[PDB]
């Protein structure tokens, strides 16, 4: 069906009336999502269908059609525009400094804006229109509210 | 069945609206891709 470049929504007929479960990334031929989001369950792009090419639970990431095509990073100081797509609501840019994640095996930038779980797999961008990582996996703060990490895959 | 939909390109939009805090906390990555709060 349709492969051009650009972000899409994950939407799903299961539930009652069209539910969007998530949001995606088209790039170079290649959907990548959150494995949460579709669970490496194969996709439809109208008549098309996208089958599984990669996923791993623990990074929590899959990739449609191909390897993981994202490479893009951090740089640590700069600030980022998580490029939310909610749902039922249009496309919208928000930008923000990261924060960070430290963990045992090193330190992850992390997005602090609230947004709906369905906004899960919206990517987030470089100041050169880059997808630097992908928003949806994170922790709950004292607040209640959530804290997203910036997720990103490797490009081999 | 899950399906996919177009909602827009891929770029960076000049004077957006800045918003949200940077906060540095510890966490711990499970094996089920799940993050948790250390303190
Ligand atoms: O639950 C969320 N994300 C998630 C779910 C299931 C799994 C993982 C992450 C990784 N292992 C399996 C989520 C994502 C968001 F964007 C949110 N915004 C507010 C709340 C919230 C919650």
């Amino acid at each position: 069906g349709e492969t051009t470049d650009g972000v899409y929504r994950v939407m799903t007929r299961r539930l009652l009336g069209s539910t969007q479960v998530g949001v995606g990334v088209m790039q170079e031929g290649v959907f990548h999502t959150m494995w949460h989001v579709t669970k490496g369950a194969a996709l439809r792009s109208g008549e098309g269908r996208l089958d599984p090419y990669w996923g791993d639970v623990k990074q929590d990431l899959v990739s449609y059609c191909g390897p993981w095509k994202l490479d893009a990073a951090w740089d640590g100081l700069s600030e980022v525009q998580l490029l939310a797509v909610p749902p039922g609501e249009r496309a919208k840019n928000i930008q923000t400094l990261p924060g960070i994640f430290k963990t045992k095996d090193g330190d992850i930038g992390a997005v602090a804006l609230d947004y709906p779980a369905g906004t899960s797999g919206s990517p987030i961008l470089d100041k050169c229109g880059r997808v630097i990582g992908l928003y949806g996996n994170g922790v709950v703060i004292k607040n209640g509210s959530y804290v997203s990490a910036i997720t990103q895959g490797k490009r081999e | 069945d899950m399906y996919i939909e177009r909602a827009g390109d891929i770029t960076w939009e000049k004077d957006a609206e800045v918003t949200g805090n940077s906060p540095r906390l510890d966490v711990a990555l499970d094996e089920s891709g799940d993050f948790s709060l250390v303190e």
